[PDB]
């Protein structure tokens, strides 16, 4: 019927759009529906933009699927192990900057 | 049980009983301290309005200069009962129930629901009417020593304050006028045009031109010498409240060298001179023993 | 000087935006401008160039452009100021300021506040009508705008249904009897002020809007607004409003004369320096002063020359900050030896 | 940049400080803070952006002094639940230009659980008045003495101690002269007394005039106390929890004038005999009538940079109106009286 | 001072951004 996608502030619309039109492409064989939408909030989690602890998906009635970004900045010194006995490392990260992009620095 | 004696409250400081101390009502007005003793018309239209209301409505009350921080709300006008035990006081009353708190004869013609025209010609007084007077204002070099003597300095008394406080009113004031789209629409970054060089003050002008005019033709039609009834109401006080003090304070004579009349021969002059008449009947219902207004 | 009137020494060209909507343009005050022009001059008269806040110098999107005497006009009202029995016109400046306050705050709690509207039907509207890295800069300050405007409601992003259903019939009661569009009825007003009521009704009714309450509620109660619209629409814009006499191409090649890759660049350069805080800040103050400055020299007066002290000072603030943050996390050279040696004097 | 997870919002003071003609302990400061409190016991905020410039020096002996410039402009903000005609009365915008000096002449054996020491401290304030300008004007005064001592039983610490504060608030004119027509206090000036504190059993504002449920302060004040800080029973000069029993007082009055009705008209100017008159009385009244009082038990925990005392208090002596306390009275801080 | 602001540039893009790029709600629905 009608599907939302509730939490992705900063995420943008052409993307989810690329992977939520084709779920409404599904025209009460309740088993296909289903599967379509765990293979879309699958395909979903494919991308690095938003966590994983909370991908709920409510049914009623239609469908309203929950998520939470996950960061805009992150910072680390860690120690690699590359091969090596030990490597001290900074490394920042911008987890998105306008659809599902990235940026390191180490 | 567990205390052991009582001992007759501690008897408020100075302040508290010089200011506080009251037998009737009072309202807490922008006025100045020669001014407030008279029950003379506040300078602030917002006040104007509910301390006319409220004069119609034979309520015998007292009117005391504030400072807008003083509030139950963010807006300033509101009332605080006498105190009735010198330690405890009621609630105040917020501008909203001034109407609510007056109750003579019938206080229903100052609060009732406008027929659905007169809510339209209301948005002339609330809006045009309003952006002219704040752009006028606060925003006018020629009436800086207005704004100074009546909201600034009698504030802080110290020039490293009165500075900040004249900023924030003129950017306040500004930030008001750049919504209205009769004079201020312009787009910039994800902040509002807090500043006069957003809010072009023609189109302001000439929005407060067209909205006198269209309430002086409102005002030819009753026949009964208010706005369609035979009493004063909530209509006739708006408009006062803003056309009083257009002609108080907004009336210099100057004019010629940057033409652009002001507000006061605006009002004056509007149509036949219908809104004059209606602000000089007004003091007089109101006011029925003040003399020396028309600057 | 920033916060006071300016100081003075002793074939028209209509910008809007796109259609976007099956409408000749969003903006209900640019659809009441094309309404109005198409109305009044003729085809062979006016050009309809598309554009944005950006493309002008007024920085309002209602923006006429006379070409004899190279004057720029911003507003509605000020347009039909330009280009031009008594309670007729009592009448029409009444529900003109009505409707430019208490009808967009309404228009904007559909489309702009509901986050369910703005996305699905709004935002890519405004994105099919921008060079391509503006859409990223220009629509969240039109919604941010358009959210101010719509405050004083009381109302958010939030039965809590019955409100809005209250608040909207608030006005469309207002509105119902002004008689909008025949020769007989109640209070026939103007055409100048029919045009921008269908200006502002039309956005309000047409969208598609997934959460469509305002639609309902006008298509339920109000059926004289409705009809109304459908006729006017039907009459002045048939067929899309492709007929109307934009640049050279349409719509889409309106947007070229001031679309280069250099003028783009310059736009969202401009518009992503006015977000740093501080110098942002005063840029933008002393960008809008400039813009003032040469409206209002093209309008026909002398401004004051010029007063760069809002520059000057964003600047200063800019660099002072970066210059004690340097000096104090950096420093000056040592002021000491590793070795120091003392020895008595004889 | 110091938050508060009560009442403190902001801060923010950059503090620069220097040595004076090569000595180390005299020394120069010129701080520019930027606060926001919230005082809860008279329903405000407190808006604070101003600056000071400091000098203190450190005596040899042990004492200290101070001398201090400061200029703030102290807005009052935050009305927003139903709080008193008073603190609407006083609605806020003021600058208080003033000098102020304070002496301290610590001989405690520990700062934060003295035993066999001593402590006096003085602060006095004149603020605007005649080369000092703004909107307040007023010579406010603060004593502070102190003490501790051990009887009898190595070395177990019974420490028998002591106690005492006065103050007075006096409203001059504002130029160069000791008598003409002098304004009196606001509620931003005027003293709080009570609390975990100053006095315990007591709301952290209470004994004074209050206008409802909003404390607002006094102009003469005085307090009190008597300890006997008992060690751990049966187990001796242990770590710094100790044992602690403790009366208390409390007195603070407000300035009327009550004595002079030639004024009439213009309540707010009083002349020079009328605020003499008004001081007196305000002493007069701080005399008479016991003030109030407090006991309990509590459970002093020295710590190096702070104390704990969870205490347990039962208000014997009150006044209508002042708010005690009774339910386990947690306090901590620096300055315990 | 095309390295300077070019540096200061980056930093501040890359710190606070552009503004988000969608909605808290977004809504999908079919077409008949």
């Amino acid at each position: 019927s009608t599907l939302e996608v509730h939490g992705a502030t900063n995420t943008r619309r052409s993307l989810l759009d690329q992977i939520f039109k084709p779920v409404l492409e599904d025209t009460t064989t309740l088993g296909q529906v289903l599967d379509r939408v765990g293979a879309a909030t699958k395909k979903l989690a494919r991308f690095d933009i938003f966590k994983e602890e909370g991908f709920g998906v409510f049914l009623s009635e239609d469908i309203s699927i929950r998520v939470k970004e996950k960061s805009r900045l992150v910072f680390s010194a860690g120690t690699d192990f590359g091969n090596a006995e030990g490597s001290a490392y900074t490394n920042a990260v911008v987890r998105n900057i306008f659809g599902g992009a990235e940026t390191l620095t180490v | 049980y567990f205390p052991l004696r009582i001992y007759e409250p501690n008897e408020l400081p100075e302040r508290s009983q010089q200011l506080t101390s009251g037998d009737l009502p009072t309202l807490y007005v922008f006025s100045t301290d020669s001014d407030a003793r008279l029950g003379l018309p506040s300078f602030n239209p917002g006040c104007l309005k509910w301390q006319t209301l409220l004069r119609l409505a034979n309520l015998d009350f007292r009117i005391l200069p504030s400072t807008n921080h003083s509030s139950p709300t963010g807006s300033l006008p509101f009332l605080l009962p006498p105190r009735t035990s010198p330690t405890a006081s009621p609630a105040p009353i917020p501008a909203s129930g001034l109407l609510s708190f007056a109750r003579d004869l019938d206080l229903g013609h100052l609060d009732a629901d406008l027929p659905p025209r007169a809510q339209a010609y209301l948005a002339l007084i609330t809006h045009s009417l309003r952006n002219a007077w704040l752009c006028a204002l606060y925003l006018d070099p020629t009436h800086d020593a207005l704004l100074r003597r009546l909201y600034v300095d009698p504030a802080s008394s110290s020039r490293a304050v009165r500075a900040a406080l004249l900023h924030q009113l003129r950017r306040a004031a500004a930030e008001q006028v750049a919504t209205a789209s009769s004079g201020g629409g312009k787009i910039v970054s994800l902040a509002p045009v807090d500043s006069a060089d957003g809010i072009d003050e023609e189109a302001v002008y000439r929005s407060a031109r067209d909205a006198l005019d269209a309430l002086a033709s409102l005002l030819r039609e009753s026949e009964t010498a208010w706005f369609g009834t035979e009493r004063p109401g909530s209509f006739d006080a708006a408009l006062f409240s803003y056309t009083h003090l257009m002609v108080e304070y907004m009336s210099e004579e100057t004019e010629s060298a940057k033409g652009r009349v002001s507000l006061g021969r605006m009002v004056k002059e509007a149509g036949n001179g219908e809104l004059a008449e209606h602000r000089e009947r007004m003091l007089g219902v109101a006011w029925p023993e003040w003399d020396g207004y028309r600057r | 000087s920033a916060w006071s009137h300016p100081q003075f020494e002793k074939a028209v060209q209509l910008h809007v935006w796109g259609p976007a909507f099956g409408l000749p343009s969003i903006d209900a005050e640019c659809l009441a401008a094309i309404a109005y022009l198409a109305q009044t001059l003729g085809s062979a008269d006016y050009q309809l160039i598309q554009s944005s806040p950006s493309a002008v110098p007024t920085q309002h999107l209602p923006t006429l452009y006379d070409s004899r005497t190279s004057t720029w006009i911003g507003g509605f009202t000020s347009i039909t100021a330009h280009l031009h029995a008594a309670s007729a016109t009592a009448d029409g400046t009444a529900y003109t300021a009505f409707l430019s306050a208490h009808a967009a705050p309404l228009l904007a709690l559909s489309l702009y506040v509901s986050s369910a509207n703005y996305g699905a039907a709004t935002r890519p509207a405004y994105s099919a009508v921008l060079p391509l890295p503006l859409p990223w800069t220009e629509p969240p300050a039109v919604r941010a705008a358009m959210a101010r405007r719509a405050a004083h409601l009381g109302l958010s992003s939030l039965k809590s249904r019955i409100r809005l259903e209250e608040a909207a019939r608030e006005v469309l009661d207002v509105l119902a009897e002004v008689d909008w569009a025949a020769g007989g009825g109640g209070r026939q007003v103007a055409a100048e002020v029919r045009c921008l009521a269908f200006g502002y009704l039309a956005l309000m009714l047409l969208p598609d809007v997934p959460r469509p309450w305002l639609r309902e509620i006008m298509e339920g109660r109000y059926p004289a607004l409705c009809t109304f619209v459908r006729d006017f629409r039907a009459r002045v814009f048939p067929q899309g409003g492709k007929l109307l006499p934009w640049a050279d191409g349409g719509a889409q090649a309106s947007a070229s004369a001031s679309a280069s890759a250099s003028a783009v660049a310059l736009r969202f350069v401009r518009a992503v320096m006015a977000e740093v805080p501080l110098v942002g800040e005063w840029w933008s103050r002393w960008w809008t002063a400039r813009k003032k400055r040469e409206v209002l020299a093209s309008k026909g007066a002398k401004p004051a020359p010029s007063n760069d002290l809002l520059l000057l000072l964003g600047a200063g603030l800019g660099l002072t900050v970066v210059g004690a943050g340097v000096f104090f996390y950096r420093g000056l050279p040592p002021f000491g030896e590793a070795v120091q040696v003392w020895r008595k004097p004889v | 940049n110091a938050s508060t997870g009560t009442r403190t919002r902001s801060a923010y003071n950059a503090t620069f400080s220097t040595p004076i003609n090569g000595n180390p302990d005299l020394r120069l400061s010129v701080e520019a803070l930027r606060s926001a409190t919230q005082k809860p016991w008279a329903s405000h905020e407190e808006h604070l952006t101003g600056a000071n410039l400091r000098l203190a020096w450190l005596t040899e002996k042990g004492d200290t002094h101070a001398l201090a410039y400061s200029s703030v402009w102290r807005q009052l903000t935050g009305l927003a639940p139903t709080a008193s005609p008073t603190v609407r009365a006083d609605a806020g915008d003021s600058l208080k230009s003033s000098l102020t000096h304070t002496f301290t002449r610590d001989r405690r054996d520990n700062p934060m659980l003295p035993q066999s020491g001593y402590l006096f401290r003085s602060v006095s304030e004149l603020a605007g008045w005649g080369p000092l300008n703004g909107d307040v004007s007023f010579a406010k005064t603060e004593v502070e003495a102190s003490g501790a001592l051990p009887v009898a039983i190595g070395k177990s610490g019974v420490s028998v101690g002591g106690g005492l504060r006065l103050g007075v608030l006096y409203p001059l004119p504002l130029g160069y002269s000791l008598t003409g027509a002098a304004q009196p206090s606001r509620i931003n000036d005027r003293f709080q007394l009570g609390g975990p504190n100053d006095v315990r059993g007591f709301k952290i504002g209470g004994l004074g005039p209050h206008d409802g449920v909003d404390a607002v302060g006094g102009d003469v004040f005085a307090a009190g106390s008597v300890n006997a800080l008992l060690p751990l029973p049966r187990t001796g000069p242990d770590s710094p929890l100790r044992l602690q029993l403790y009366a208390n007082a409390g007195r603070l009055v407000a300035l009327n004038s009550k004595g002079t009705d030639k004024e009439g008209k213009e309540g707010l100017a009083m002349d020079s005999a009328a605020v003499f008159k008004g001081v007196k009385s305000a002493v007069g009244k701080l005399t008479n009538g016991i003030p109030s009082l407090a006991a309990g038990v509590g459970l002093v925990y020295a710590h190096p940079v702070a104390r704990f005392e969870l205490n347990f208090s039962l208000p014997l002596v009150l006044r209508r109106g002042e708010e005690g306390r009774k339910g386990l009275q947690v306090g901590v801080g620096i300055s315990f009286l």
